[PDB]
């Protein structure tokens, strides 16, 4: 939402099944822990 | 009641899961697309 209103961000993995990511490039993988994930269209 | 004009054909059928018109789901049948992203689960 920018930067000066909140260091706060989401993450959207196209074209991918929310499963896929517990089944798995970028290093960081503290957004594994979800318990919020949603699962779009889009991905 | 529209002075006798008739306009079912191009208002929205409630029936249908998608509120497309008669016509509207006519075009949508004629044009064949090649995916849109429908998230794709390999
Ligand atoms: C407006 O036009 C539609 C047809 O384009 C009429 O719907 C038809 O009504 C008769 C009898 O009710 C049915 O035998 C047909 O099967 C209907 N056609 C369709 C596609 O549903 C409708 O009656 C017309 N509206 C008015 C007030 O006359
Ligand atoms: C939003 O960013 C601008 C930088 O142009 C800054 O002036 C403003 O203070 C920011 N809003 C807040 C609440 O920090
Ligand atoms: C993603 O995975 C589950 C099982 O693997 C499946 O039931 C689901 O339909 C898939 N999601 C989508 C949006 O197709």
């Amino acid at each position: 939402p920018g930067t000066n209103t909140s260091n706060q961000v989401a993450v959207l993995y196209q074209g991918v099944n929310c499963t896929e990511v517990p089944v798995a490039t970028p290093t960081w993988r503290v957004y594994s822990t979800g318990s919020n994930v949603f699962q779009t269209r889009a991905g | 009641d529209f002075g006798g004009f008739n306009f079912s054909q191009i208002l929205p059928d409630p029936s249908k899961p998608s509120k497309r018109s008669f016509i509207e789901d006519l075009l949508f049948n004629k044009v064949t697309l090649a995916d849109a992203g429908f998230i794709k689960q390999y």
